[PDB]
């Protein structure tokens, strides 16, 4: 453990690629051409974890920026933090993926795949120890969908033994119209199940409904729902880039959160849930944070966690509080809730608490949840699937690259088998 | 048409039935374009909603007021699978054979989706099964490349 | 027992009443062949999907 | 002679080395650079703390310790550290990469890569012996490297170094301060390989430590800073006669003597007493009899569980300080009328007692307050299985459903090594069950 590669695909993946770049710098001290500015020891500790140090006192993160598509690329340059990364590390094609999971993953993907892991290669060859990789991409699309999951797997054959995470963000119908979003998710999970070791579900349908119904906006951006992604990202990140005890890297993290292979999809929370540029009015207290944490309502993943059982969860507190408040109301909420805790894991709940608030806030939480009640976000996939499938709508647009209808077959058969696999856990008992 | 404009869009697209109403006799323009094109009409085709369809089509909608796109709001409902709205929009002049900047009919897009009835209310409305998208497809190909056997067996009878 | 910074005695209450070495590297040498055979299985469905990929791209080349 | 080699394996092992090293150094009146005024240079390399501290030209003592970690950060910290010139860098040892809390990785991955550096640095330590006694192992029993690379290393120091005593200071995992949810699978893993190769074993649960911070020393939320301090408290206690010219526990060897009847049931429960608070009123200093009492009592354990639950096989006090053998004996007859200090058929009722008279030492700036006369009770009881069955059924719970198995199977281990360890605890609980029955 030490250096972990950062690997950002699509117009998705790049946009929340971005913002996880510039929440981080701002942490970390580091301003946008590369220069530490910061006041406390403890931001460049474990710097070394996200960038690399260049001459001249300055630090470049080990990112990767990738797309079939050339104008994503220019936007990140033209960004606030747009010159911060390695311009050698800009790998972009010329056409597009067209929305279609299979040019991305066979076709205009695989042309890329090779420049791609170029890059990569010489990002992980440069390490004193990888840790493994980081892919921010949407699931709807088809670069972050098709070549995001082409590239996971070229990677999972050059580094088996690297821990392999993503940041995946689930489409929906409230935020997205193309109406292949169904065709090209399901795709992705059947890859991410078999090659993810850790995979965060960031659904724009919870992002879209925090938004409307919490932050009362009543038309989101993506720019609102970022704000929400960026803050997750930031919170489920802190204990790989602070000193501390607790999922301090990829694969204790893993450890602690994975009790089976295909089980690795997180159901992110955050609390306290903000506006871009709301004026928020006094900090919460400890029984408030840890309250709101375990709500439905600060899921970033459409699932309600009380119509499932967890597996593992990893709790972060942030900024100045009593470690003792924070242990009470983390035992009194597991002890009053008991059932919603698996039997059979003993002590599956984790707490860790940072001093460094995030930007904005005097005092925040952080909850990644292996929860029973993913389920949801999959059996909506899967209906939405099913309902094009079977009536056999846009499918010449796939197998017109060259694919067959078996693929579609299989990738849901494993999406309801992993269904089915939640359900199993969700019902078995300690006896 | 300014703060109505926007406002009776967002209400189009939430399905806001009430709200619509209130913004029409405050004089929002029943035309009142998107970023991309899109009127009132077509939001409320592609997200299936029948009764905000009626009452902007009474308010004096454009039944084929085309976005940037070309796509009418017939096109999109036949896209999305709406059937009572694919019947109202055609009962209220919808263009059967309205083309898109893709070569598109609403036929082309209910056939690709695989929606059998609205291939069938098209088909009856007078939809040209010969028309040809700028992929140089008819509809009776699309289903045939799709593997379609019961749309490419509804479409072989005139085609 | 006196010793120079120490001393100590009993109290009896009561009476009763009435080279493994080859073998340390032959567990690990299988350890390591069962590690492999797990990596190098992983390998080849990897390897097996590389092969159905470049089986879809010469389908593509089929329709046009 | 008669040398003693601390081995520190991973956290817990290394940082409850630097409090013991530092513990000892204000014992032996050793400086952080290594000086003493109170020795002679050799001389002078015959008193009792030579058998820890070995003596250079320069006058400077060094601990005779080897510090292991499969990741650099913690002993990083003692090479930056205040005893950065009390170490040799030879005898800090550290990997890149760390076992993840996982015990397959500790042993069969990483640790086959770092054991034999390992074992040329306690090789180069052992070569400065003239009698080497042995090995003190500190690990945890919860993370990978203390887990996973400490099997290794006992089964490896077996075979080099043949009838050598082997001792282990282990910490027991407590849920308040764990840092991995299959710390009972790396526990049980550890417990099964270690058996055969450990002569006697002091656990030390991280909870009873924990609860006597909390009640004792009135720490809200003890951190491991304090609970290290009160460890090495316990691991001075149970040294003092190794380190000094004792009379009891004399030798490594003496341990086993005086508190393992049979080789497997080598788990003995220490006692301490008084733990009082620094930031106290002047308050009079207990007794020999008060102090006494007090290593009866659940609440001044090192391991969680129930004496009264359980029959005694062997017992120790060891005394430090103003003690007088005659309020030793009164203090035992009377404990005797209102305890049930049960013993099995086999043992003779009764104690041996060692009488240590250098004063019990704090750390300056401590938590624990000074006092005149301490006791640290080893009592070899079969209540110790009840930590055992708790650890056993955290297991069970788990492996019923094999969850988290596949990250030691994905290390090359097999799933009949996890039903084998496990059975090996279903025979020690049968042990402690059918001796005392
Ligand atoms: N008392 C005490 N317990 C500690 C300390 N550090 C860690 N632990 C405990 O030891 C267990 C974790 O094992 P570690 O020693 O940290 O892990 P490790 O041996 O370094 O192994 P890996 O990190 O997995 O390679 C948990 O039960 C912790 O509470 C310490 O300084 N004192
Ligand atoms: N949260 C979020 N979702 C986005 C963003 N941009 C696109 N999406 C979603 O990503 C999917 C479309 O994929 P996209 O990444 O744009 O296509 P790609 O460039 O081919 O990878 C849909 O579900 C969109 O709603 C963004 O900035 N934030
Ligand atoms: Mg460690």
């Amino acid at each position: 453990m030490r250096e972990i590669v950062h690997i950002q695909a699509g117009q998705c993946g790049n946009q929340i690629g971005a913002k996880f770049w510039e929440v981080i710098s701002d942490e970390h001290g580091i301003d946008p051409t590369g220069s530490y500015h910061g006041d406390s020891d403890l931001q460049l500790e474990r710097i070394n974890v996200y960038y690399n140090e260049a001459t001249g006192n300055k630090y470049v993160p080990r990112a990767i920026l990738v797309d079939l598509e050339p104008g994503t690329m220019d936007s990140v340059r033209s960004g606030p933090f747009g010159q911060i990364f390695r311009p050698d590390n800009f790998v972009f094609g010329q056409s597009g993926a067209g929305n279609n999971w299979a040019k991305g993953h066979y076709t205009e993907g695989a042309e890329l795949v090779d420049s791609v892991l170029d890059v990569v290669r010489k990002e992980s060859e440069s390490c004193d120890c990888l840790q493994g990789f980081q892919l921010t991409h949407s699931l709807g699309g088809g670069t972050g969908s098709g070549m995001g999951t082409l590239l996971i797997s070229k990677i999972r054959e050059e580094y088996p033994d690297r821990i392999m995470n993503t940041f995946s963000v689930m489409p929906s119908p409230k935020v997205s119209d193309t109406v292949v979003e169904p065709y090209n998710a399901t795709l992705s999970v059947h890859q991410l199940v078999e090659n993810t070791d850790e995979t965060y579900s960031i659904d724009n349908e919870a992002l879209y409904d925090i938004c409307f119904r919490t932050l009362k906006l009543t038309t989101p951006t993506y720019g609102d729902l970022n704000h929400l992604v960026s803050a997750t990202m930031s919170g489920v990140t802190t204990c790989l880039r602070f000193p501390g005890q607790l999922n301090a890297d990829l694969r204790k993290l893993a450890v602690n959160m994975v009790p089976f292979p295909r089980l690795h999809f997180f159901m992110p929370g955050f609390a306290p849930l903000t506006s871009r540029g709301s004026q928020q009015y006094r900090a919460l207290t400890v029984p408030e944070l840890t309250q709101q944490m375990f709500d439905s309502k600060n899921m970033m993943a459409a699932c309600d966690p009380r119509h499932g059982r967890y597996l593992t969860v990893a709790t972060i507190f942030r900024g100045r509080m009593s470690m003792k408040e924070v242990d009470e109301q983390m035992l009194n909420i597991q002890n009053k809730n008991s059932s919603y805790f698996v039997e059979w894991i003993p002590n599956n709940v984790k707490t860790a608490v940072c001093d460094i608030p995030p930007r904005g806030l005097k005092m925040s939480s952080t909850f990644i949840g292996n929860s029973t009640a993913i389920q949801e976000l999959f059996k909506r996939i899967s209906e939405q699937f099913t309902a094009m499938f079977r009536r056999k709508a846009f499918l010449h647009w796939y197998t017109g690259e060259g694919m067959d209808e078996m693929e579609f077959t299989e990738a849901e058969s494993n999406m309801n088998d992993l269904v089915s696999e939640y359900q199993q856990y969700q019902d078995a008992t300690a006896d | 048409g300014s703060d109505l404009g926007k406002k009776l869009l967002e209400a189009a697209r939430a399905g806001q039935d009430d709200e619509v109403r209130i913004l029409m006799a405050n004089g929002a323009d029943v035309n009142a374009e998107d970023d991309s094109g899109k009127t009132p009409l077509h939001l409320a085709a592609i997200k299936g909603h029948l009764e905000i369809v009626e009452v902007l089509l009474k308010h004096g909608a454009d039944v084929n007021a085309a976005d940037k796109m070309g796509d009418t709001p017939l096109h999109l409902a036949a896209l999305y699978g709406h059937l009572e709205i694919v019947e109202v929009l055609l009962k209220n002049g919808a263009d059967v054979n309205a083309t898109d900047t893709y070569g598109f009919t609403p036929l082309h897009l209910a056939a690709d989706a695989g929606h059998l009835e609205i291939v069938e209310v098209l088909l009856k409305y007078g939809a040209d099964v010969n028309a040809q998208d700028k992929f140089g497809k008819t509809a009776f190909d699309i289903s045939i490349d799709n593997g379609n056997e019961d749309l490419a067996e509804i479409l072989q009878k005139l085609n | 027992n006196k010793a120079t910074s120490g001393q100590s005695w009993e109290v009896i209450l009561k009476p009763p009443s009435f080279p493994s070495l080859e073998e340390i590297q032959k567990k690990l040498e299988a350890a390591e062949e069962r590690r492999k055979a797990h990596f190098a299985a992983m390998l080849e469905r990897l390897q097996e999907k590389d092969k159905h990929a470049e089986e879809v791209r010469k389908n593509k080349e089929l329709k046009e | 002679m008669r040398e003693c080699i601390s081995i520190h394996v991973g956290q817990a092992g290394v940082q409850i080395g630097n409090a013991c090293w530092e513990l000892y150094c204000l014992e032996h009146g050793i400086q952080p650079d290594g000086q003493m005024p109170s020795d002679k240079t050799i001389g002078g390399g015959d008193d009792s703390f030579n058998t820890f501290f070995s003596e250079t030209g320069a006058g400077k003592h060094v601990p005779r310790a080897v510090f292991v970690d499969l990741e650099p950060t913690v002993i990083d910290e003692v090479r930056t550290g205040t005893y950065r010139q009390l170490f040799h860098p030879e005898q800090l040892i550290t990997g890149k990469e760390d076992a993840a809390n996982n015990y397959a990785r500790g042993h069969y991955t990483i640790g086959k890569e770092i054991i034999d550096l390992v074992l040329d640095r306690i090789r180069k330590l052992a070569d400065q012996c003239t009698g080497l006694q042995g090995f003190l192992v500190f690990h945890s029993f919860g993370g990978g490297t203390g887990s996973g690379f400490t099997s290794l290393l006992m089964e490896r120091l077996s075979v080099d170094y043949g009838k050598k005593s082997k001792l282990e200071f282990s910490i027991y995992p407590a849920p308040q301060v764990s840092t991995a949810v299959v710390e009972p699978y790396n526990s049980i893993l550890t417990t099964h390989t270690t058996l055969e190769h450990s002569d006697c074993a002091f656990m030390v649960d991280n909870e009873a430590i924990y609860d006597i911070c909390r009640r004792n020393l009135d720490i809200e939320r003890p951190t491991y800073t304090n609970l290290n301090r009160l460890i090495s408290q316990i691991v001075s206690s149970i040294t003092a006669s190794l380190r000094f010219d004792g009379a009891l526990n004399v030798d490594l060897t003496e341990f086993q003597t005086n508190l393992v009847p049979y080789p497997r049931i080598h788990f003995p429960l220490a006692t301490y007493a008084p733990v009082i608070s620094a930031e106290k009123a002047y308050h009079e200093q207990l007794s020999v009899a008060e102090i006494t009492n007090a290593c009866f009592e659940p609440a001044n354990q090192m391991v969680k569980c129930d004496p009264r639950h359980g029959k005694y096989m062997a017992c120790c006090l060891l005394y430090r300080g103003d003690v007088v053998p005659k309020d030793v004996n009164a203090a035992i007859a009377t404990i005797k009328t209102k305890r049930s200090i049960q013993f099995v058929d086999w043992c003779p009722t009764g104690f041996k007692v060692g009488i240590n008279y250098q004063p019990p030492t704090v750390v300056p700036g401590g938590d624990l307050a000074k006092v005149q006369r301490a006791v640290c009770m080893l009592s070899n009881t079969t209540a110790i299985a009840e930590a055992w069955a708790r650890l056993d059924h955290k297991f069970d719970l788990m492996y019923a459903k094999r969850a988290f198995v596949h990250w030691y199977v994905g290390e090359g281990m097999e799933e009949g090594e996890f039903s084998e360890a496990r059975e090996d605890m279903a025979a020690l609980e049968k042990d402690y069950e059918e001796v005392g029955v």
